[PDB]
DNA sequence: GCAGACACTACGAGTACAAA
C-alpha cells in the first residue's frame, strides 16, 4: 500500500515505468525472445544497446521480477552502473565473487508462482563507461561462469564495448520511440492522468522528443501541470508544447532565413547576438534549419548537398562541448556565402 | 604422448664459443679472453635471437671450467631482481671465498638485465667496483639505454647486431646435415626470409616445417609461416592507384583476419621506417594514420575508417 | 542444468579436435604434432569467435583426457597479467612433476594480450628455461600488444575468419541437434552477417528459434533473420541506394525517412551496407571514391558519437549525391 | 539435511588451519560415512585430501550427499570465532547453500550462530590412487616439522634420499649446504619417538621449501606423520586422527 | 549593490513574467516534479529564480544557508576538500572547484543523502557545464534510482556540454535573458533607492545597452559609475568595462595593427598574463573573436575566416588541457587570414 | 680505459684506420638535456633533403622520446624564435608559424587523449610526430637567438595558486554572492576594488570604517583583501597604487581591522 | 599466564608508461 501512494505520487517518467515486460510499448523483437526464454532457462548473454529513453533499463528489470519474482530478485540479482566505480579491481573481485557463488536458494513461494531459473543475471548498466580493460577481464568471467551466471550490458554506443564482449553477448537493439510506436503508449498515460489535449498534441511532443519516451513523458507532465494550474479546463495546444519544448517559434525561424538571405555579415551577426540573448538552444535551431531548408523545395539539390554538409558539421562540433554563438554564426554566415 | 623431444633451439644451443655464427670480431674477443683470462665487466646488447645468452654462457663454461656449479651466478627477469638481490644475494655472493683458476674469476650473468629497477642498479655501482677483484659481472640486454649510464661505464659494451642471411644459412645447413632433413634451396630462402636474421625464428620455423609437412620447401614454409605482415602493409602504402590499395587491404588484410589496430600500427611503423617517400610526404601521411589510429583506438574499427585513411594518403600523395 | 539450460554459444562448444571447423590446417598440424610428440610452444592469433579457446581445450582433452582441468594450467591473463603470477604459479608450476599421471605439462594462457610488459618479459625465460619438461600456449586476438621477445619463442598459428562451408556445417549440426529448419536464402543471410564469428549465427539461431511462434513447425525464414536481428535487408539498402543516387532531394529524404522508421533501421547498418554496395560499384573517376568513402568516414564517427540522427542521415544523402555528381 | 556436531569444536578449528595456508577453495563432500575433502592449489603441485569419519562427529546425520563448497580464509575466521571448550555443529539444508556453523556452550548458555555462503567449484574430481611405494617411513612429527624448517633456510629445494636403513634430508644452497641423517630405531621405553622405515627400493627426490612448510603445518594434529615415496610418485604425507586421515600429495621437482 | 536587492521570492521576480508563471505552474504541487535543468545566458538570473522556486516549494528558512566542508579521499591517498552550501531543506554541490575528481563527490555524497532519508530534498548542480561526462554518467543512474529522495536542480549556461542521457532526464526550463526595458526598470528602481541623482534616464538604456542581458554585468556597472561620478551619473559618464575586456581589445588592435611573428610574441606573452589571472580560455576566445570581428576594416573574407578558425580552434580548445596551444594557434591562423 | 682494455686484446694497434669503427661500436648514448633536443629538433639540417637520410624520422622519433615530459613544451616555446630555413617556395614564415600552431594544437589533443581516464599510450609514437617532429619541421631553420625554457610549468603553478585564492575568496563571499568562481572575478572584483582600494586613494584614512564595514559585509579577511588587489590586469593593475597609498593609511587600517 | 621478538601482511608514497 505504501509503495502504491509512493509510485502515485512520483514522477510520471517514474510512475509508469514498465513493471512487467508486456508494458513495452515498441521494442518487441528483444521482449518477444525474452518472453519465451520465460518458459525455458537458457537466457544468453545480453547487450542492451540503443539511444537514451529507449526502455532498456526497464525492460531489464521486468525481465528479472518475471524471471525471479520480487523477494527473489534481490538475492538473485546484481546491479552495477557508472555510478560505482568499474575498474578492474571492482570486476575481479566483486563480480567475480558474485559469479562463484551458488545460486540462492529458492523458496516454495517463489518456485509455484515464479519460474525461478537457475542462474542470476549480472545487470552491468552503462557498460560503455568501463575502461577496455575491465571488459577484457569480463571477457572469461562471463564464460567459465556462464553455468549458474548471466550477464547483461547495457551501453548507448556499442562502439564503447570492446569486440569480444559485444561478440559474447547477444546485441538487442531498442529501437527509436517515434511517435507511429509510442503513441499508443502515450495516449495511455495521458488518459490514465486525464490529460485532455488537441488532435495532434501528443504526436507533436513524440516528434519534439524525436525518439525518446522519456522527454515525450517529461513534456506531457509539464504541460499537464501548466493546464491543471491554469485552471481554465481547456486542452493543452501545439503552440504550448512547442513552447514548453525549447522549440524556436517559425516567425524567429523564417527572419534567421531572411537574414541568411541577404549575406551581410555585420546584419547576421547582430540578429544572431540578440538570438542569442534569448535560451534558444543551438541544436534546437540546426534541428529546425535543417528540417525548413532540406524539406523545401526552392532550394537547388548543389546547395542541400553543401548545406546537409555544413549542418553535419556544426553538429558534430556542437556535440563536442564548444561554444554555441560561435558555431552558430559560423554557420549561418556560411549558409550565407552558399 | 607423454614425452616430448627437445626443441632444436635448445638441443642444438651452441656449447662451444667457435659455434656461434654471427658478430665475428666480438665472438673472436671473447675467445681470446676466454683463452687468456681477466674477463671484464660487459654488457651485451642487441635484437632477440642473435646469440647473447649463448656467447655468455659459452664464455662462463670455457672461463671457469669444472667450477661453474659454484663460480657462476644466474640472475633472470624471471627471478626477484630488485634492490634486495643486490644487497642480499648479490653481495653474499660476490663476498664469498672461492679458489680458482689463476686467471679467472667468478662470474655474475645477470640476464634479461634491462629490467633491473633503478634501485638496484644503482646500488650495483659500488658491489661493481669494491669486490671486482674476485667477481666479474656481465648483462644482457636488448635495450642498453635502460641500463643506467654509471653501470654503463664500469664495464665494456659490446654490441651484437642482425644475422646476416649467409650466416644463417650456414647454421641452418648444418643443422640440416646433422638432423637429415629434406630441403630445397627456395624452402631454405624463405625461412631466412621469413626469420629476418632472428636464428631463434628461423631455427624453430625449420623444425615446425619438418614436424608439420616434412619437406623444406617453399610452399609448406609459407602456409606454416605467413608472409611478413609490414612487407603487404608496404604495398599497400605505396599503391599506386587507390582501388589497387583497396583491393590488398581487403583481400591481404581484412579478408584474412588481420584486425584494424594491427593495420594501422603497422601502417605508422612503416611509413615511419620508409625511405623512398619524402620526409614531408611521410610526415603527412603519419598525421593521417594518427588520426585514423586514433578513430579505431576509440571503439570505431571498421574497414570504411581504414579505406578513408587510404584514400586520405592517396590523396596526398596525388597533391 | 544438464548443460541444456546454457547458451548456444556455450552449450555447443567443441569438445574433441573433431568438432572445430574452418581452421583445417592448424588443427591438422597441431594433431600431427602431438601425435608424432614434438609439440612446439604455441601462439594462437586470431578473431574474436574463431575457437582460439576451443580449439586448446580440445587439444588438451585430447593429449591429457578426460582429466584436463587438473593437469593443464589454464590462466586467464586478463584476471592474473601480474609478474607475481609468472614468480609464483607459473614457474613453481612448469618446475614441478605432476600430481596425477607422468608426462609433459601444459600451460594455457588466455588472453595474454593484456599481460603486462614486466610479465611477459618475465615469462620470456621461464618458457625458455623449462623447455624439458614444460610447453607454453599463448592466445591472443591482437599480437602488437604482444612483446616481440614472447613472439619469437613461440611458434605462430594465424586463425583465419569462418568461411562459409565450415560456418554452414556448423549450422547444418545445430538444426538437427534441434528441431529447426533453415530457409537456404535465411542460411545466406546468416553467413553474410556473420562476419566469420560462429558466436554470431549461434545468437541469432537462439534469438530466431525464440521468435518463431512455435519450433519443429514453422520455418526460419530471410525475414525472420533480418527482423530478430535488425540488420537492414538487400532491398531496402537497394532501393536507398537507388533514392539517393537518381532522384530529387526530398523523395530521397522521404524514402530514407520512411525505410528507417517502418523496419526501425538504424542509420549505421544503412550506412555500412550501402558503402558495400559501392564498393562493389565500378567508378570512373577517383575523387568520386575518395570523397565518398571519407565522407561516410566522418558520419560514421560522428554517429558513434551520437547526435541528431536526421541531420545524419541528410549528411549521407548530400554525400552521396556530390560524389556521384563527381561522376559526370 | 547435514547436522554434524563436532565434540572438540578446536579439532575442525585445527584440520582447517592444516590446509588453509595451501589451497583456498574446498568442497566438503558429506555423504553417510563421513565428510571427504579433496583440493588443488592454484600452482597445481600440492594436493589435499581430509577423510573425516562418522565416529569423529558425536552426531552425524547426512540424508543424501551433499557437495559444499567454500572458501577456506573465511571458514578460518569463522572457527576462530568461537570459544575453545564449545560443540561444533554443521547444518546444511536440502539444496546446498549457506552452511550454518553453530557453536554452543551451555555450562554457560551461549549461542554463536554463524553463516557461509557456498560458492560453486566446478573441480570435482574425487580421485586418489593407492599406490605400493618404493618406501613406507613414520617419524614423529616435532622431529619432521623442525627437520624442514631448519633445512628450509638454506635453500628453496630440500633433497631426500632413502637408502637401505638411512634416511637423509639434504638443501644445498648459497650460504652452505646441509644434510641430516637418520637410521630408523625401535625404542621400547617410548613408543612415541621411535622412526620406522620400510624400503624396497632407494629413493632420491627432491621438493620446493615453501611446499614442505606447509605441509608440516598439520604436525598440530597428530604426534606422528607417515611418509610414503616412490619413484616418480606423488609423495603421501599423512597424519593420521582418531578417526580417519589428512593426506597431503605432493609434487617432487624435476630434476 | 546586486547583494542589496535580489528577489527572495517568485511574487518579487520582475522580468519575463512567463517563466515566473511557468515556476509557480511547477510549484503547485511539488510532490510531482521532475528533476530541473535552468539553461540560459549567464547573468540571466536563473539562480534567483531557483531559490525562489525553492521558496515556494519548502518554508521560507529556504535562505538560511550554511557552509559546510566535507573531506573526501580519490582513488589515491590524496586528500580532497569541498565546501558543501546546505540550507534545512536543500544543498548546493559545484563540481567545478575540484578537478577530475567530480566524480566521486557526485557518486558519494549524493548517494549519502539518498541514504539519509517534504519528503525530497533538493540538490543544486550550480556549475554542471565543468561536469565531466564521466562525472554527468555517474549522475545517471543516481538521478533515476533515488528520485524519491533526491530531485536535483541543475543551473547551466549552455546545454551542449551536458551529454544526451541527463538532457533526456530532466525538465528543460529556458531562461530568457532580461530584454533591455525590464533592465532600465530595474536600474531605474536600484537608483531611487540607493539615491543617485540622474541627469536623465538615457543613461540607464545605455547601461543595458552595454551589459548584453547581464543583468549582474549592468547593476555592477551601474555601482561603478556611481563611484566614479559622485554617486550623480551625467549624460557624458564612461561606461566602465573590466580590465580583461580591455586587454583583449588592445590585443585585437594589436593583431589587426601588426601581422607578425614578433607581434605573436607580444600576443603569447598578453594571454599568458590573461590565463594566469584567473580568467578562462573558451571566454577569451569568445570576446577576442567577436572584437576582432567588430573592427572595420577587415572586409568580409576576413570576418568569414576568422569565425571559422575561432569555430575550429574552439572545438579544439573544447577537446585539449592547454588552454594556450589552442588560443595561439587562433591567433596565428588570424594573423595569417590577415 | 676499459676501452682500450678490450680492444687491445685483439687489435694490438690502435690507428686512425680503426678509429671510425670503434667510435661507431663505443659511443656513448646519452639522453641529451631537453636544451640540446629543443636545440637538434629545430635545427635546418636535420629536415633537409641530405641532413634526413643522416638522420632518418625514426632518430627524431626516439629525440622525443629521450624525454617524453618536456620536449612537446619546449618545441612550443622555441618554435617561434627560429629563422627558417626550410620554407617552401611561395611560403612565409607566418604560414609555417601558424601551421606548427595547429599541429601543437592537435598534439595536445592527442596528449590530452593519451593522459587522461583512457590512458591510451599507445598513441605516443603519434604524439611525437604531431607535437614536436611536425613543427619543427615546419619551422626547421637555425636558432635567432637562445633557447629557452618551457614558460608554460611556471604560468601553469601561478594559475593554480590564484585559482586557489579565488577559491578562498568565493567561498568566504558565497554566504551573500549568488554567483560562480569565474564569475566573481569577471564581474564582481572590479567592482569591489571601487569599493575598497579607491577610498583609500581619494577620500583618505577616513575611509578605513566604510571599508571594514563591507569587508564585514562579506567576511572579507586583510589577507582576502590582498589576494583580490592581486587579481586585476592590464590598466588596471594595483602594485603601484597599494605602494602610494602613505604608510600611515595602511598601518591604521591593519590595526583598526585587528 | 604474561610480555617481548622476529617474521609475515597490510598500507602508503614514488615512478614509468614506446620502438626496435
Ligand atoms: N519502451 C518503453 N515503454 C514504456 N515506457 C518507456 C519505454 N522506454 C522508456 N520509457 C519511459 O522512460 C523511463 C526511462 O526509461 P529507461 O529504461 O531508463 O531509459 P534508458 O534506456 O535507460 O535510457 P538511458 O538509461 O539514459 S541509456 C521509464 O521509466 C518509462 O517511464
Ligand atoms: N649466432 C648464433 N649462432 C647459433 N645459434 C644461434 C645464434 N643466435 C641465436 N641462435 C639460436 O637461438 C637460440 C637462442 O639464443 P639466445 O642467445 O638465448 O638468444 P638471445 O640472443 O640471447 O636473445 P634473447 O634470449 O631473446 S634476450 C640459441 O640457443 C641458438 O639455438
Ligand atoms: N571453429 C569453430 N568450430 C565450432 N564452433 C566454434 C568455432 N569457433 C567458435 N565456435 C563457437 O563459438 C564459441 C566461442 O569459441 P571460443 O574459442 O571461445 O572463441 P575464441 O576463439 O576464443 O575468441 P575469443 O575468446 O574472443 S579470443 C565456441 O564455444 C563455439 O560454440
Ligand atoms: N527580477 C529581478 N529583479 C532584480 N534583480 C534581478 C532580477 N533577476 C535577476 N536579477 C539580478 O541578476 C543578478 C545575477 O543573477 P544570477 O541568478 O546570479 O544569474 P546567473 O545565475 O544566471 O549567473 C542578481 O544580482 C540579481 O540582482
Ligand atoms: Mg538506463
Ligand atoms: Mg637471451
Ligand atoms: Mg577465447
Amino acid at each position: 500500500l505504501a509503495a502504491e501512494q509512493s509510485l502515485a505520487q512520483q514522477p510520471w517518467v517514474e510512475k509508469y515505468r514498465p513493471k512487467n515486460l508486456d508494458e513495452v510499448t515498441a521494442q518487441d523483437h528483444a521482449v518477444t525472445v525474452l518472453k519465451k526464454t520465460l518458459k525455458s532457462a537458457n537466457l544468453p548473454h545480453m547487450l542492451f544497446y540503443g539511444p537514451p529513453g529507449t526502455g532498456k533499463t526497464s525492460t531489464i528489470l521486468a525481465l528479472t521480477k518475471e524471471l525471479y519474482g520480487p523477494d527473489l530478485m534481490k538475492s538473485r540479482i546484481l546491479e552495477l552502473n557508472a555510478s560505482d566505480e568499474r575498474g578492474i579491481s571492482i570486476v575481479r573481485e566483486k563480480v567475480k565473487n558474485f559469479a562463484r557463488l551458488t545460486v540462492s536458494k529458492p523458496s516454495k513461494h517463489d518456485l509455484e508462482n515464479y519460474p525461478c531459473p537457475p542462474y542470476k543475471i549480472i545487470i552491468l548498466d552503462e557498460a560503455d563507461s568501463m575502461t577496455a580493460d575491465a571488459q577484457s577481464a569480463l571477457r572469461r568471467t562471463m564464460e567459465t561462469y556462464s553455468g549458474v551466471t548471466r550477464f547483461c550490458l547495457i551501453c548507448n554506443y556499442v562502439t564503447r564495448i570492446i569486440d569480444p564482449l559485444a561478440s559474447r553477448c547477444s546485441k538487442f537493439r531498442f529501437k527509436a520511440l517515434d511517435a507511429s510506436n509510442a503513441i499508443d503508449r502515450l495516449r495511455f498515460i495521458s488518459e490514465q492522468e486525464n490529460v485532455k489535449c488537441d488532435d495532434g498534441v501528443l504526436e507533436r511532443i513524440l516528434d519534439i522528443s524525436a525518439g525518446d519516451l522519456r522527454r515525450g513523458i517529461t513534456l506531457l507532465q509539464s504541460a499537464s501541470k501548466g493546464a491543471q494550474y491554469l485552471g481554465d479546463g481547456k486542452n493543452i495546444t501545439s503552440t504550448q508544447v512547442e513552447e514548453l519544448a525549447g522549440v524556436v517559434p517559425h516567425d524567429i525561424l523564417i527572419e534567421i532565413v531572411e537574414k541568411v538571405k541577404s549575406g551581410d555579415f555585420d546584419e547576421i551577426k547582430k540578429y544572431v547576438n540578440t538570438f542569442m540573448k534569448s535560451g534558444w538552444s543551438a541544436a534546437s535551431v540546426v534541428n529546425q534549419l535543417h528540417e525548413y531548408y532540406i524539406t523545401n523545395d526552392n532550394f537547388d539539390t548543389n546547395f542541400k548537398n553543401q548545406i546537409s554538409w555544413l549542418l553535419f558539421t556544426t553538429d558534430s562540433r556542437l556535440n563536442n562541448g564548444t561554444n554555441e554563438h560561435i558555431q552558430l554564426l559560423n554557420l549561418l554566415v556560411k549558409i550565407s556565402q552558399l | 604422448t607423454l614425452s616430448l623431444q627437445l626443441p632444436w633451439v635448445e638441443k642444438y644451443r651452441p656449447q662451444v664459443l667457435s659455434d656461434i655464427v654471427g658478430n665475428k670480431e666480438t665472438i673472436d674477443r671473447l675467445q681470446q679472453i676466454a683463452k687468456d683470462g681477466n674477463m671484464p665487466h660487459m654488457i651485451i646488447s642487441g635484437m632477440p635471437g642473435i646469440g647473447k645468452t649463448t656467447s655468455v654462457h659459452c664464455l662462463a663454461h670455457e672461463l671457469l671450467g669444472r667450477s661453474y656449479a659454484d663460480g657462476v651466478l644466474e640472475l633472470n627477469a624471471s627471478d626477484d631482481r630488485g634492490i634486495d638481490v643486490v644487497r642480499n644475494q648479490i653481495k653474499h655472493f660476490a663476498q664469498k671465498k672461492l679458489h680458482l683458476p689463476p686467471g679467472k674469476h667468478k662470474i655474475v650473468i645477470l640476464d634479461e638485465a634491462d629490467s633491473m629497477t633503478a634501485g638496484a642498479q644503482q646500488a650495483l655501482r659500488r658491489t661493481m667496483e669494491l669486490y671486482s677483484n674476485s667477481t666479474r659481472f656481465a648483462f644482457a640486454c636488448n635495450q642498453s639505454n635502460k641500463i643506467i649510464e654509471p653501470l654503463q661505464s664500469r664495464c665494456a659494451i659490446l654490441r651484437y647486431s642482425k644475422l646476416s642471411d649467409e650466416d644463417v644459412l650456414k647454421r641452418l645447413l648444418q643443422i640440416i646435415k646433422l638432423e637429415d632433413v629434406k630441403y630445397t634451396n627456395d624452402g631454405l630462402e624463405a625461412i631466412i626470409f621469413t626469420a629476418e636474421g632472428d636464428m631463434r625464428q628461423a631455427i624453430n620455423n625449420l623444425q615446425s616445417t619438418v614436424a608439420g609437412h616434412g619437406l623444406v620447401n617453399a610452399d609448406n614454409v609459407f602456409k606454416i609461416v605467413d608472409s611478413p605482415h609490414p612487407l603487404i602493409v608496404k604495398k599497400m602504402l605505396l599503391a599506386s592507384n587507390l582501388e589497387d590499395s583497396i583491393q590488398i587491404l581487403r583481400t591481404d588484410l581484412w579478408k584474412k583476419g588481420y584486425s584494424s589496430i594491427d593495420i594501422v600500427t603497422t601502417s605508422f611503423r612503416v611509413t615511419k621506417n620508409l625511405a623512398q617517400v619524402k620526409e614531408s610526404v611521410r610526415l603527412e601521411m603519419i598525421k593521417e594514420i594518427g588520426l585514423t589510429h586514433m578513430r579505431i583506438l576509440e571503439g570505431v574499427g571498421t574497414y570504411l575508417q581504414l579505406a578513408s585513411m587510404l584514400a586520405k594518403i592517396h590523396k596526398l600523395n596525388n597533391k | 542444468r544438464s548443460k541444456e539450460n546454457l547458451p548456444w554459444v556455450e552449450k555447443y562448444r567443441p569438445e574433441t579436435l573433431d568438432e572445430v571447423y574452418g581452421q583445417n590446417e592448424v588443427i591438422t598440424t597441431v594433431r600431427k604434432f602431438v601425435d608424432e610428440g614434438k609439440l612446439p610452444h604455441l601462439l594462437f592469433y586470431g578473431p574474436p569467435g574463431t575457437g582460439k579457446t576451443s580449439t586448446i581445450v580440445a587439444l588438451a582433452r585430447e593429449i591429457y583426457g578426460k582429466n584436463y582441468s587438473n593437469m593443464v594450467l589454464e590462466l586467464n591473463a586478463s584476471d592474473d597479467r601480474g609478474i607475481d603470477v609468472v614468480r609464483n604459479q607459473i614457474k613453481d608450476f612448469a618446475s614441478t612433476r605432476q600430481i596425477f599421471s607422468k608426462g609433459f605439462k601444459l600451460i594455457i594462457l588466455d588472453e595474454a594480450d593484456a599481460m603486462t610488459n614486466a610479465a611477459q618479459n618475465a615469462l620470456r625465460r621461464v618458457i625458455e628455461r623449462y623447455t624439458k619438461n614444460t610447453r607454453f600456449c599463448v592466445l591472443a586476438n591482437y599480437a602488437h600488444k604482444l612483446t616481440p621477445a614472447l613472439l619469437s619463442r613461440c611458434t605462430r598459428f594465424r586463425f583465419q575468419p569462418l568461411p562459409q562451408e565450415a560456418i554452414e556445417r556448423r549450422i547444418a549440426n545445430v538444426l538437427v541437434h534441434e528441431k529447426l529448419k533453415l530457409s537456404p536464402n535465411a542460411e545466406k543471410a546468416l553467413i553474410e552477417l556473420s562476419n566469420g564469428d560462429m558466436r554470431r549465427v549461434l545468437n541469432v539461431l537462439q534469438s530466431c528459434k525464440a521468435t518463431l511462434d512455435n519450433p519443429d513447425e514453422d520455418e526460419i525464414s530471410d525475414d525472420v533473420i533480418y527482423e530478430c536481428c535488425g540488420a537492414p535487408r538487400p532491398s531496402d539498402l537497394k532501393a536507398v541506394l537507388k533514392s539517393i543516387l537518381e532522384d530529387d532531394w526530398g523523395t530521397a529524404h522521404y524514402t530514407l525517412n520512411k525505410v528507417r522508421s517502418a523496419k526501425g533501421l538504424a542509420l549505421i547498418d544503412l550506412i555500412e551496407g550501402i558503402v558495400k554496395i559501392l564498393e562493389d560499384y565500378e567508378l570512373q573517376n577517383e575523387e568520386t571514391r575518395v570523397h565518398l568513402l571519407t565522407k561516410l568516414a566522418d558520419i560514421e564517427y560522428s554517429i558513434s558519437k551520437g547526435g541528431n540522427d536526421q541531420i545524419q542521415g541528410s549528411a549521407v544523402i548530400g554525400a552521396i549525391k556530390a560524389s556521384f555528381e563527381n561522376e559526370t | 539435511m547435514l547436522e554434524a556436531k563436532f565434540e572438540e569444536a578446536s579439532l575442525f578449528k585445527r584440520i582447517i588451519d592444516g590446509f588453509k595456508d595451501c589451497v583456498q577453495l574446498v568442497n566438503f563432500q558429506c555423504k553417510e560415512d563421513g565428510i571427504i575433502a579433496q583440493a588443488v592449489d592454484d600452482s597445481r603441485v600440492l594436493l589435499v585430501s581430509l577423510e573425516i569419519g562418522v565416529e569423529a562427529f558425536q552426531e552425524y546425520r547426512c540424508d543424501h550427499p551433499v557437495t559444499l563448497g567454500m572458501d577456506l580464509t573465511s571458514l578460518s575466521k569463522i572457527l576462530r570465532c568461537g570459544n575453545n571448550t564449545d560443540t561444533l555443529t554443521l547444518i546444511a539444508d536440502n539444496t546446498p547453500d549457506s552452511i550454518i556453523l553453530l557453536f554452543e556452550d551451555t555450562k554457560k548458555d551461549r549461542i554463536a550462530e554463524y553463516s557461509l555462503k557456498l560458492m560453486d567449484i566446478d573441480a570435482d574430481f574425487l580421485k586418489i590412487e593407492e599406490l605400493q611405494y618404493d618406501s613406507t617411513l613414520s617419524l614423529p612429527s616435532s622431529e619432521f616439522s623442525k627437520i624442514v624448517r631448519d633445512l628450509s633456510q638454506l635453500s628453496d629445494s630440500i633433497n631426500i634420499m632413502i637408502t637401505k636403513e638411512t634416511i637423509k634430508f639434504v638443501a644445498d644452497g648459497d650460504i652452505g649446504s646441509g644434510s641430516v641423517i637418520i637410521k630408523p630405531f625401535v625404542d621400547m621405553e617410548h613408543p612415541e619417538t621411535s622412526i620406522k622405515l620400510e624400503m624396497d627400493q632407494p629413493v632420491d627426490l627432491t621438493f620446493g621449501a615453501k611446499y614442505l612448510l606447509d605441509i608440516i603445518k598439520g604436525s598440530s594434529l597428530s604426534d606422528r606423520v607417515g611418509i610414503r615415496l616412490s619413484s616418480e610418485a606423488p609423495a603421501l604425507f599423512q597424519f593420521d586422527l582418531k578417526s580417519g586421515f589428512l593426506q597431503f600429495f605432493l609434487a617432487p621437482k624435476f630434476n | 549593490w546586486v547583494d542589496k536587492y535580489r528577489p527572495k521570492s517568485l511574487n518579487a521576480l520582475s522580468h519575463n513574467e512567463e517563466l515566473t508563471n511557468f515556476l509557480k505552474s511547477l510549484s503547485d504541487q511539488p510532490r510531482d516534479l521532475p528533476h530541473l535543468l535552468l539553461y540560459g545566458p549567464n547573468g540571466t538570473g536563473k539562480k534567483t529564480r531557483c531559490m525562489a522556486l525553492l521558496e515556494s516549494i519548502f518554508g521560507p528558512g529556504v535562505y538560511r544557508l550554511k557552509i559546510d566542508v566535507r573531506q573526501f579521499v580519490t582513488a589515491s591517498n590524496r586528500k580532497l576538500e569541498l565546501n558543501v552550501v546546505s540550507s534545512p531543506y536543500h544543498l548546493e554541490i559545484t563540481p567545478s572547484d575540484m578537478g577530475n575528481n567530480d566524480r566521486i563527490v557526485i557518486q558519494e555524497l549524493l548517494k549519502e543523502v539518498a541514504q539519509m532519508e517534504h519528503r525530497y530534498k533538493c540538490v543544486i548542480i550550480n556549475e554542471a557545464n565543468s561536469l565531466t561526462k564521466d562525472a554527468q554518467a555517474a549522475l545517471r543512474r543516481t538521478m533515476e534510482k533515488y528520485s524519491k529522495n533526491i530531485r536535483l536542480i541543475m543551473v547551466c549556461d549552455s546545454m551542449s556540454p551536458i551529454i544526451a542521457p541527463i538532457k533526456s532526464r530532466c525538465l528543460l526550463i529556458r531562461c530568457p535573458a532580461p530584454s533591455d526595458s525590464e533592465i532600465s526598470t530595474i536600474l531605474s528602481d536600484v537608483v531611487t533607492n540607493e539615491r543617485i541623482q540622474l541627469e536623465t534616464k538615457d543613461i540607464l538604456k545605455r547601461i543595458a545597452q552595454a551589459s548584453n542581458g547581464n543583468l549582474r554585468v549592468s547593476l555592477l556597472m551601474l555601482e561603478s559609475m556611481a563611484l566614479n561620478n559622485e554617486l550623480a551619473l551625467k549624460s557624458s559618464s564612461p561606461i566602465i568595462k573590466p580590465d580583461w575586456i580591455i586587454v583583449i581589445h588592445k590585443l585585437t588592435r594589436k593583431i589587426v595593427k601588426e601581422r607578425s611573428v614578433n607581434s605573436l610574441i607580444e600576443c603569447r606573452a598578453v594571454l599568458y598574463d590573461l590565463l594566469a589571472h584567473c580568467i578562462p580560455a573558451n571566454i577569451i576566445l569568445k570576446e577576442l573573436t567577436f572584437s576582432l570581428l567588430d573592427v572595420e576594416t577587415l572586409n568580409t573574407t576576413n570576418k568569414s575566416s576568422i569565425i571559422e578558425y575561432s569555430s575550429v580552434f574552439d572545438e579544439r580548445l573544447s577537446l585539449g588541457n592547454k588552454a594556450i596551444f589552442h588560443l595561439e594557434g587562433f591567433i596565428a591562423k588570424v594573423m595569417c587570414c590577415l | 680505459i676499459n676501452l682500450l682494455s678490450t680492444i687491445s686484446t685483439t687489435t694490438k694497434t690502435i690507428n686512425h684506420e680503426n678509429i671510425n669503427e670503434i667510435s661507431k661500436a663505443w659511443e656513448k648514448n646519452i639522453a641529451l638535456k631537453p636544451f640540446d633536443i629543443a636545440h637538434k629538433m629545430l635545427d635546418g639540417q636535420i629536415y633537409s633533403d641530405i641532413g634526413s637520410r643522416n638522420f632518418t624520422l625514426n632518430d627524431k622519433i626516439a629525440l622525443y622520446f629521450d624525454d617524453f615530459d618536456f620536449t612537446p613544451l619546449m618545441i612550443q616555446e622555441n618554435y617561434l624564435s627560429t629563422r627558417p630555413s626550410v620554407l617552401k617556395p611561395g611560403q612565409s614564415h607566418l604560414e609555417a608559424v601558424a601551421e606548427a600552431a595547429n599541429c601543437i594544437s592537435l598534439g595536445d589533443i592527442v596528449e590530452k587523449k593519451i593522459r587522461s581516464s583512457e590512458q591510451l599510450w599507445s598513441l605516443l609514437p603519434l604524439h611525437a610526430v604531431l607535437s614536436s617532429v611536425y613543427p619543427a619541421s615546419k619551422v626547421a631553420g637555425h636558432m635567432a637567438g637562445r633557447i629557452n625554457f618551457t614558460a608554460w610549468l611556471g604560468q601553469n603553478s601561478k594559475s593554480a595558486k590564484y585559482y586557489r585564492l579565488l577559491q578562498e575568496i568565493h567561498y568566504h563571499t558565497r554566504l551573500g554572492t549568488s554567483t560562480d568562481k569565474i564569475g566573481l572575478r569577471l564581474d564582481y572584483l572590479p567592482t569591489f576594488r571601487k569599493r575598497l582600494l579607491d577610498p583609500f586613494l581619494k577620500q583618505g584614512a577616513d575611509a578605513i570604517s566604510s571599508v571594514i564595514e563591507v569587508m564585514d559585509d562579506y567576511y572579507l579577511t586583510k589577507e582576502d583583501w590582498d589576494s583580490i588587489m592581486e587579481f586585476f590586469v592590464g590598466p588596471d593593475v594595483t602594485t603601484a597604487i597599494i605602494k602610494k597609498i602613505p604608510a600611515t593609511v595602511k598601518s591604521g587600517f591593519t590595526r583598526k581591522y585587528n
